[PDB]
């Protein structure tokens, strides 16, 4: 009961040892000796039977299975297919981000707490905190207005709209029927461009952090969990009550500029897994492990094909036959150094076996007699 | 040009051959109704069953 | 085409019944009568005679 | 002009007008066919695994319709939104002298016990397809996918053995120290 | 909502559409003209002149508060559909109770009862088609449409009326498969004939 | 201890084959079937010569 | 085509401005260019007249 | 005697020079409609193309003949096009009188160090190299030429430039020429061209500069008859044309500007030969306008198919071919010791019988047709080592194949098992791996002829080494939809099959003998067999597996387990002991595809063998029990009585009144928007959510007034095709119609249909449809389904654009890694992409359900 | 305020001394041109303090075979 | 039933063609290339040419000729059409007092 273990771990790759010893222990019915013998043996004959075999080739395999379900697969926003497609190809920046924001040791079982950081991360322009506006009369010019609401529960108050007038190019001063009024006595700024204001002085507002928009919040298993439209994952670790240890975003790049490039794989694997998941089909993690694996190899995350991936270096027939590629095969080719291979299209292109499969194998048998 | 379906406008597919595989057939291929759009890029707007 | 000689599932005999039927039903004695005063059992053979439609008359005016 | 006769054979192409198509998989000999007390057989059967799933009622509807139509002798308007409402022809069809349910008692014409329950027969307008087998069979004396389905299993030998091995083998003669075809 | 405009096509390829108008709660003419009309005294171009039936474009349609049915005629209902059951086409037409199906059910064998074999022209031995087909022993779908006998799909059918039964016998019929009864077969059931003309033009 | 599956098939053709171009079977004495066959019989009985040099 | 016709292509071209400033200024609604009522269907007649 | 590598290089002139034929200095082509052979260009011991032989001493036929290079000695260097760049790229970034990269010792010591640590990756070299001609560029003091100051270079499309130094604040620009140029790189060592992209061995930089132009073969210019000439023909009879005229001015007189003036203009014709499409080169066309296509445009710019049938009567592996089909296609066997009497024998029965032949090929080659003169006399003293072609036998290789060919599984080994009729039989459970149904799918079939690759197939393409699916820890091979039923029937709580059911049917699988139809359980009705015991006549006597059943759920959940810390009152948690099927009924949860628990189980611990036979056996089990039983669906499967209607009327009247209640308030502007949408979109939001809830509970009592013990409803809750979301679809109601997401709004400009009023946002004008499937659609509803069911049209058939390219991509860069014998997945340059597959290095297609080896399970494995 | 380290989604990241770094190109029979890289500027090279020419020894939690380390160059 | 052509022995039909409305001025929706725009198809005699007058997010307001894209302004054209004075382009746009002030 503490021998068979220790001289296990050299058939076993230690995990197995962890999970063995927790069943044949926590078993009320402790067997005797050759019923630990003969389960050691069995598990590992498992193990040793169910390795890869070497010759095998995986990255067709794993592309084939991570593409077929793709065919059977037919606020948040959020996305499903076209995710699959931003995540393998890079993208700067996908499609409506969102943020899965945690909160540490404190602020996880208080609705307070966490409604404070909601507040305080979904920043609101002017456009928002508002219902409509209008014109003045004569050389009234204009004036502010409502609304209200946006006040009375996300709490922001009068004063703080006062404050404003951080080196603002105009901004008033005159809360009046609930709509508060803006006289400005001043151009060098506006003419009367009252549409392009669209942005700037209304836009141009930031009532709270991050550069993002709506936060809706959802509770999961005793736990408060935020809910973002969008990210910031910078500012948001700078934000009282943000977990530095549990915050999720699928804005990738992102992550690998805040985090690492780890954190970068970890991420492609993870993201790519939840999507297949939340779609109902299930493809083993191995395979977008590979994937990802790939993907985040060179120091950097690059997209899966052209500016990616497929752009990079093979062997020249790999982009010899690179679709009529004037300016590659024509520039790869017009740059005569050197050349390998041991490739896959290179081999069949020119009327070899290709080294994967059967390929990789070499016989050999004495001849007597 | 009537019988290659294919008009001096640059449009081609003018006149197609009359479908004749049983009765039904030719009938609805005189009325029949073509638009001259992509073959390829999605037009999900002009696909619709407009009301 | 002139009446399936026989009939399909029942295979029997239904040809030599075809004017008759037809003529008795040309006066505005229902079918599912007629049928029954000939030698029409089942519902498979009566199909036979019921949906067919002779386009011979048709085909013949050429060649 | 040249005709020749054709009949339906294994693999020809069926299809009723409620988007059921179908190919033929097994002729059986009458004998065999199933018959109901009644005395009707079979001209086509539907694997009842092509229905539920679907959710084409207007078959069955259409099974009763053309029941009713041949007992009674009527042809039955079926014409969309004016047509008996189904019951009605349920309701008519026993009157007639059959089961509501569309369904019959049959016998097993293999062994004969009757089958402990009952079945659903009908009489559905099938049409005859275009698509006869006789024109789809054809033999000879393959794309990237098709590549890659030999290269996720492994088999290289079989690769060259279809893209290159039959067809233009060219053999070349290559220097050892220049690298230029001799 | 601050505009009022009044436009007028009388162009060259409007697509219209046939309704009775309907004034009030009565429907402009009634079963004086169907009884003149199953007779051989008003033709429809007589009816379209008297002022029953009226050609409504889209644009003119826009201001139509159309009632299905005769007996939902309220003092509001502009015109009233002759027959819903014309909303579709042609091959449509040859489905039976489509309102009990699925549309792309519907939408599968409607376009595929263009594939369907049988007559579709009495001169076919004179005929000179690339490739035709003729069904040996067609016949009339039972449980069909008042259409297809207007239509001329009564006249010139292209099926038979199999009578199926639902089992799965031998595990023959499985994923779609479906079996067939051999003697109907060798009687004449579902046997059509393949056309083929080949030329041979003399070249000076 | 044993082959890989690419192994395997690679083997049993290479023997097939050289059945094919003459090159008598070893014991095999009552069969009727193609060089396939033979070496697959052959492979059933562990007497293909045939050994795979594993790189390592 | 000829000179006069100016005078009132030039009131055409001004309701085009029109529509544009109005949907721009949001009181006009995107125009449906499926919509039936601006759809013309060119028939057998007219295709023969254009060839 | 196959090919290691290929390495790339640039051609030295001595190389053409040697590797020429003939040096080609007349500039014609054949000439004309009679007589087409010449003294330059043409087949002057050069090569062949037309139907005569003589050739440059090799003589070789124009039938197989691998064409001859030439040469032209270039009256003057000429600058490469494709070098251009390249050639000024060096220029300015060496010395001209020196030869050196214009780097400090320090400076090249650190760079090729930092060199060779990007010796593999392309795109990370030119970072580096271009780094380094801006370092060099902006120098002007070399460490190998006392420094004399360097007038940078200019270009394009093919001139350069030196803006020197003469007078003194003057910046005169002194022309280049290729001579000058070529001259100039023939001084730079071999020892700098490392640090450049150049090569001391295969690529030189004076070659860049071509002092001959090498000739194309006649075998790479063919003439398209109609003679339509060959682009490069006549492009290089301009360049001819214009080299001789300069040879023949520099022998002769030299004006030097003359000489200038020829010399560019040969420069012109060899840049078009070269590249037509090139930039700031006027392309030479032809007397049409039709522009020549010359190099840079020209490297760019045994099977069957039929319908198929099923066929539960045949081997899983096995696929049935017609055996017109067998007839054609046929098998090259060489004639052995084995064979020979068979061979004989058909051969002898001639391209007809049905085991006959069709060619046969001796020893020396040459093929013989069995159709023509007779079967006699040529079927004689055969000998060993002759190839025959017979017909196809029951039980040869053969691969089956069903476009699109997605996964891998798409295309399989099977065994040809001849048969009459015309269409390819295909077992039922390998429907899921190759996606094929029956309305009207048609396959392929392939037949390979080497001994190497039959075996290949057949040893890791075969059926039944597939039955579980790469792309998850499960079998994709296994029951569909009746063997679910079947499944289902027989292993029930009532289910007696009497001697003549059990006896006669078991034939359908075998096994019995002895003590394995023993014993007749049920003798208290009736002698009789229970149905758990006749599906225990299969399982292996060692299999104890429990797992709970597809109805081990709702209030009927329960439990009531016990561990052994035997009779039997057990259902749900299906329990097997050693090939007895104690407790549990088979279903989804049982058999079928997708699952992971029993059908894993005999493919992990028994593989191939077994497999196979469990699968095989069960099939024609389960089918017989549901035929000689009676398995039918009627029409008052989804009926209900008046009492589910009237119930169902008044609930879709109050979903209706809640949806009015949210437009009134809506009309008065009473607010209530939600957090985040738009206003609009909260009534839409509001509406959608209160109809669904209302569809599913309306569907919650549709399930209550229909009994859940006939056909229909067992198949809902078995494993055959089956989805409560269909069910309330069919019976209770469709739903609200959708399209892109938004209701169904598109239509006249006031509403939808013209049979509502203008702006009416009810629950029916929006597009809802309030009956199903059975009570039958209103003339407005058939409509809106209509609209919403162009949806499925066209989602999942534009689904197909994304998926086929995104996987195209992903495929064409991946396809060259493998695991390697070490256990490693490497690029095939030689770069560890990963260390040990899959972290684990367990294959996924071998594991269970992605763990590696399931520890829980191996630890029960104790008896 | 406390810092990244083992974290969300960060894996042990070590540094090689000498010894094993040989030791490891010598085990996979690899060049040291041949590992999959990291760049200066990654944030979690900068926070290890790692110079253009160190190997990080990185050790995370897979889901699968649970603990691995994986090896990578710090270049520009 | 007729209505198709008997020409070198083939049945040939003509499918009946849906077009957007000849001679009608349509707005289009929003920033592709640059906000909105209005698009006319215009018919005379066989050739058929197009007219867009795009608003693009400045307020220039251009005109496209068949002859040589690139556009002018909508008061440069309507000036060279027939309109002087700025009263006539103005209130040949509308007559209404806002929209006048644009
Ligand atoms: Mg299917
Ligand atoms: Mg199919
Ligand atoms: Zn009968
Ligand atoms: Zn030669
Ligand atoms: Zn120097």
């Amino acid at each position: 009961i503490k021998s068979m273990v220790s001289k296990a771990e050299l058939p076993d790759n230690i995990k197995e040892e962890l999970y063995a010893k927790l069943i044949e222990y926590n078993e009320k019915y402790k067997l005797k000796k050759d019923e630990i013998q003969a389960i050691i043996d069995e598990t590992v004959r498992e193990y040793q039977k169910a390795l890869i075999e070497p010759g095998e080739a995986v990255g067709t395999v794993a592309a084939q299975s991570i593409g077929e379900p793709s065919t059977q697969m037919t606020i948040n926003v959020t996305l499903g297919l076209p995710r699959i497609i931003e995540i393998v190809d890079a993208r700067k920046n996908p499609s409506t981000p969102i943020m899965t924001v945690y909160l540490d040791e404190e602020h996880r079982y208080d609705r307070d707490k966490a409604l404070e950081v909601a507040r305080r991360i979904e920043g609101t322009t002017l456009e928002n905190l508002a219902r409509e506006e209008t014109i003045d009369i004569l050389n009234m010019e204009y004036v502010v207005e409502i609304d209200p609401e946006r006040l009375e529960k996300a709490g922001l108050d009068m004063e703080k709209v006062v404050r404003k007038l951080t080196g603002s190019f105009k901004s008033a001063e005159f809360e009046a029927e609930g709509y508060t009024l803006v006289v400005r006595p001043k151009k060098v700024t506006k003419l009367s461009d009252l549409r392009k204001i669209a942005e700037k002085v209304k836009k141009h507002r930031l009532k709270g952090l991050s550069g993002v928009g709506k936060t809706i919040i959802r509770k999961e298993g005793d736990e408060y969990v935020i809910y973002t439209e969008g990210s910031n994952f910078k500012q948001v670790l700078k934000v009282p009550g943000v977990d530095p240890t549990r915050t999720r975003t699928n804005n990738i790049w992102e992550i690998a500029e805040v985090l690492g490039i780890e954190a970068a794989r970890n991420a492609i694997i993870d993201e790519i897994v939840s999507t297949m998941r939340e779609q109902g089909l299930e493809v083993d993690v191995r395979h977008i492990m590979l994937v990802a694996d790939m993907m985040t190899l060179d120091g950097v995350i690059r997209p899966i094909g052209r500016h990616g991936i497929v752009g990079e270096k093979a062997s020249v027939l790999a982009r010899a036959a690179f679709e009529i590629t004037t300016q590659h095969l024509f520039a790869a080719a017009e740059r005569g150094e050197v050349d390998p291979l041991n490739g896959v299209v290179e081999n069949v292109l020119i009327g070899q076996p290709v080294p994967v499969g059967t390929g990789i194998v070499k016989l050999a048998m004495s001849l007597p007699l | 040009a009537l019988a290659t379906g294919s008009w001096p406008g640059g449009r081609t597919g003018v006149s197609q051959l009359l479908d004749r595989t049983n009765y039904m057939s030719t009938l609805s291929h005189l009325r029949r109704v073509t638009s001259p759009l992509s073959r390829d890029q999605p037009h999900f707007e002009a696909r619709d069953l407009h009301g | 085409m002139i009446v399936p000689v026989r009939c399909f599932t029942c295979g029997k005999v239904l040809a030599d019944k075809y004017y008759e039927f037809k003529k008795r039903v040309e006066a505005g004695e229902d079918p599912g009568k007629v049928l029954d005063d000939l030698g029409v059992e089942r519902y498979c053979c009566r199909r036979t005679l019921l949906s067919h439609v002779e386009l011979i008359d048709q085909v013949m005016v050429y060649k | 002009t040249v005709r020749d006769l054709r009949i339906p054979e294994l693999g020809d192409k069926f299809a009723s007008r409620h988007g059921q198509k179908g190919v033929i998989g097994l002729i059986v000999p009458q004998e065999d066919m199933p018959w109901t007390e009644s005395g009707i057989v079979p001209d086509l059967i539907v694997n009842p695994h092509g229905i539920p799933s679907r959710m084409t009622v207007g078959q069955l509807i259409e099974a009763i319709g053309g029941k009713v139509a041949s007992l009674t002798g009527r042809r039955v308007d079926g014409t969309a939104f004016i047509g008996e409402p189904e019951e009605k022809l349920r309701k008519e069809l026993e009157e007639l002298g059959f089961k509501h349910s569309g369904r019959e008692i049959m016998y097993d014409g293999i062994t004969g016990r009757r089958l402990e329950a009952d079945i659903f027969i009908g009489v559905i307008y099938y049409q005859r397809l275009h698509h006869m087998v006789a024109d789809k069979m054809h033999a000879r004396s393959f794309g990237e996918m098709e590549r890659d389905v030999l290269i996720g299993h492994g088999a290289a030998m079989l690769l060259i053995e279809r893209l290159l091995e039959e067809s233009d083998k060219t053999e070349v003669w290559v220097c050892e120290s220049c690298g230029h075809l001799a | 909502e601050e505009v009022k405009e009044v436009y007028i096509n009388s162009d060259d390829g409007r697509v219209r559409r046939p309704l009775i108008v309907v004034e009030n709660g009565k429907p402009k003419l009634t079963r004086e003209h169907v009884e003149g009309i199953k007779n051989g005294t008003l033709t429809w171009s007589d009816l379209i002149r008297m002022g029953v039936i009226e050609y409504l474009d889209a644009e003119e349609e826009e201001n139509a508060y159309v009632a299905t049915w005769p007996w939902e005629v309220t003092e509001e209902h502009t015109h009233l559909e002759l027959m819903p059951a014309a909303i579709l086409g042609i091959p449509a037409s040859l489905v039976p109770y489509p309102e009990h199906n699925a549309a792309p059910r519907n939408t599968y064998g409607a376009g595929m009862a263009k594939q369907s074999l049988g007559l579709g022209w009495a001169n076919f031995r004179i005929r000179v088609d690339t490739r035709g087909h003729l069904m040996h022993y067609p016949q009339v779908p039972l449980v069909n449409s008042r259409i297809m006998k207007a239509v001329g799909f009564e006249d010139r059918p292209a099926g038979q009326n199999f009578v199926v039964a639902v089992l799965s016998y031998h595990g023959y019929n499985m994923e779609d498969a479906v079996i067939i009864n051999k003697a109907s077969i060798e009687r004449g059931l579902a046997r059509s004939t393949f056309f083929r003309t080949y030329e041979a033009e003399e070249k000076r | 201890f044993r082959y890989t599956r690419f192994e395997k098939a690679r083997i049993i053709g290479a023997r097939a084959l050289q059945i094919a171009m003459g090159a008598p079977v070893l014991i095999d004495v009552p069969e009727g079937i193609t060089p396939l066959q033979a070496a697959l019989l052959e492979f059933e009985k562990g007497v293909i010569p045939i050994t795979v040099i594993r790189p390592s | 085509v000829d000179p006069e016709n100016r005078r009132a292509k030039a009131y055409y071209l001004g309701m085009m401005a029109l529509k544009v400033l109005e949907l721009s200024l949001g009181l006009r609604g995107e125009d449906d260019k499926d919509h039936y009522a601006n759809k013309r269907l060119k028939l057998a007649g007219d295709l023969l007249k254009d060839l | 005697k196959v090919i290691g590598s290929i390495e790339f290089g640039i051609l030295s002139p001595q190389e053409i020079r040697k590797m020429s034929a003939a040096e080609i200095t007349v500039p014609d082509t054949y000439d004309d409609d009679g007589y087409p052979i010449e003294g330059g260009l043409m087949d002057k011991r050069l090569g062949v193309i037309d139907p005569g032989l003589r050739c440059e001493t090799c003589g070789a036929r124009a039938g197989e003949c691998p064409g001859h290079f030439g040469h032209i000695e270039l009256a003057r260097p000429v600058i490469h096009v494709g070098f251009a760049k390249t050639i000024h790229r060096v220029l300015e970034s060496t010395c001209r009188e020196c030869g050196r990269i214009k780097l400090t010792d320090e400076e090249i010591e650190e760079y090729m160090q930092k060199f060779e640590v990007m010796g593999d990756r392309k795109g990370a070299v030119d970072k580096l190299i271009k780094e380094i001609h801006k370092k060099a560029k902006e120098r002007m003091v070399c460490p190998h030429c006392g420094a004399p100051q360097f007038p940078i270079k200019f270009e394009r499309p093919t001139i350069y430039w030196e803006l020197r130094k003469d007078e003194e604040g003057n910046e005169y620009k002194h022309r280049m020429m290729p001579s000058e140029v070529r001259d100039r790189l023939e001084k730079i060592p071999d020892k700098d061209l490392p640090l450049l992209g150049l090569h001391p061995e295969k690529s030189r930089p004076e070659w860049m500069v071509l002092t001959v132009l090498p000739v194309p073969p006649v075998t790479m210019r063919p003439s398209i008859t109609l003679r339509a000439e060959d682009d490069l023909t006549h492009k290089l009879v301009d360049i001819i044309r214009i080299n001789n005229r300069l040879k023949s001015n520099i022998e002769a007189g030299a004006p030097q500007l003359i000489i200038e003036d020829l010399w560019d203009l040969l420069q012109y014709h060899v840049t078009t030969y070269i590249n037509n499409e090139t930039s700031g080169v006027p392309p030479a066309k032809h007397k049409s306008g039709r522009p020549l296509k010359t190099l840079a445009q020209r490297l760019k710019g045994f099977s069957a198919r039929t319908v198929i049938s099923p066929d539960p009567m045949i081997s899983i592996n096995e696929v049935g071919v017609p055996l017109a089909v067998a007839m054609e296609l046929t098998v090259p066997e060489k004639v052995t010791e084995f064979n020979y009497e068979k061979l004989k024998q058909r051969v002898l029965n001639g391209p007809e019988k049905y085991p006959g032949a069709n060619y046969v090929i001796d020893p020396e080659g040459r093929r013989i047709r069995l159709m023509e003169s007779n079967r006699e006399l040529i079927a004689e003293k055969l000998d060993i080592g002759w190839t025959v072609e017979r017909h196809l036998e029951d039980g040869d290789v053969v691969l089956f194949n069903r476009q699109p060919s997605l996964h891998r599984m798409s295309i399989m080994a099977h065994r040809v098992r001849v048969m009459p009729y015309r269409t390819f039989r295909l077992n039922l459970p390998v429907c899921p791996p190759y996606n094929a149904d029956f309305d009207g799918d048609e396959m392929n079939l392939h037949v390979p002829q080497t001994e190497e690759a039959q075996a290949e197939a057949k040893i890791l393409m075969e059926v039944q080494n597939h039955i579980i699916s790469p792309r998850y820890g499960g079998p994709l091979i296994a029951g569909i939809q009746d063997h679910i039923s079947g499944g289902y029937l027989l292993t029930r709580e009532g289910a007696y099959f009497t001697r003549y059911e059990v006896e006669q049917m078991l034939m359908f699988a075998g096994m019995d003998v002895n003590e394995l139809p023993e014993p007749d359980k049920y003798e208290n009705g009736e002698p009789l067999w229970s149905g758990k015991t006749i599906f225990s006549l299969l399982l292996p006597d060692d299999l104890t597996i429990w797992y709970r059943n597809k109805l081990c759920d709702e209030p009927e959940r329960c439990e009531a387990l016990e561990k052994l810390i035997r009779k039997l009152a057990y259902d749900g948690f299906v329990y097997i002991q050693n090939g007895k099927l104690l407790s549990g009924a088979v279903d989804k949860k049982a058999y079928g595809r997708e699952d992971g628990k029993l059908l894993d189980i005999i493919v992990r611990e028994y593989g191939v063998e077994r497999a196979r036979q469990f699968l095989d056996q069960v099939t024609k089990l389960t089918i017989w029990v549901i035929t000689h039983k009676g398995f039918t669906t009627a029409i008052d499967d989804e009926d209900l009585p008046q009492e589910a209607i009237d119930r169902i009327h008044e609930i879709i009247r109050e979903a209706e009144e809640k949806v009015q209640r949210l437009i009134e308030a809506y009309k008065r502007g009473e607010l209530e928007p939600l957090p985040g949408k738009t206003l609009e979109e909260t009534l839409e939001s509001k509406i959608m959510a209160v109809l669904a809830e209302a569809r599913d509970n309306a569907g919650k009592v549709a399930e209550r007034y229909l009994g859940m013990n006939n056909h229909a409803v067992i198949m809902a809750k078995t494993g055959a095709r089956g989805k409560i979301l269909n069910i309330t679809q069919m019976a209770a109601m469709l739903g609200q119609q959708s399209i892109r997401g938004k209701r169904l709004y598109r239509g006249y400009r006031g509403r939808v249909l013209t049979h509502f009023k203008p702006g009416d946002l009810g629950a029916r004008a929006r597009g809802f449809v309030t009956n199903s499937y059975k009570s039958g659609l209103t003339p407005q509803e058939y409509f809106f389904h209509a609209m919403g069911g162009r949806e499925g049209l066209v989602d999942t058939a534009v689904r197909t654009a994304q998926s086929g390219y995104m996987q195209r991509r992903l495929i064409n860069a991946l396809q060259d890694l493998k695991v390697d014998y070490d256990g490693t997945v490497r690029d095939p340059t030689g770069i560890i992409v990963q260390f040990k597959y899959g972290e684990d290095g367990v294959d996924p297609m071998k594991s269970w359900q992605g763990k590696t080896v399931d520890v829980d399970r191996v630890i029960v494995r104790t008896l | 305020e406390f810092n990244i380290f083992d974290h969300v989604l960060v894996p042990e990241h070590r540094i090689l001394s000498e010894e094993e770094k040989e030791e490891l190109l010598k085990k996979y029979r690899i060049r040291i041109s041949q590992l999959p890289q990291i760049k200066a500027s990654d944030p979690a090279v900068v926070a290890l303090g790692a110079k253009p020419g160190d190997v990080i020894e990185i050790k995370r939690k897979s889901p699968t075979a649970g603990y691995y380390y994986y090896y990578r160059l710090v270049v520009e | 039933p007729g209505g198709y052509f008997i020409i070198n022995g083939s049945e040939r039909v003509i499918v009946s063609i849906e077009d957007l409305a000849p001679n009608k001025t349509l707005v289009e929706r929003d920033e592709r290339q640059n906000k909105v725009v209005a698009k006319v198809f215009s018919y005379r005699h066989g050739y058929r040419a197009l007219i867009t007058v795009e608003r693009k997010k400045d307020g220039i307001l251009y005109v496209t000729i068949p002859n040589v894209p690139k556009p002018v302004k909508f008061v440069y054209v309507m000036r060279a059409l027939g309109l002087l004075t700025d009263k006539e382009i103005v209130e040949a746009v509308s007559d209404d007092p806002r929209i006048q002030q644009v």
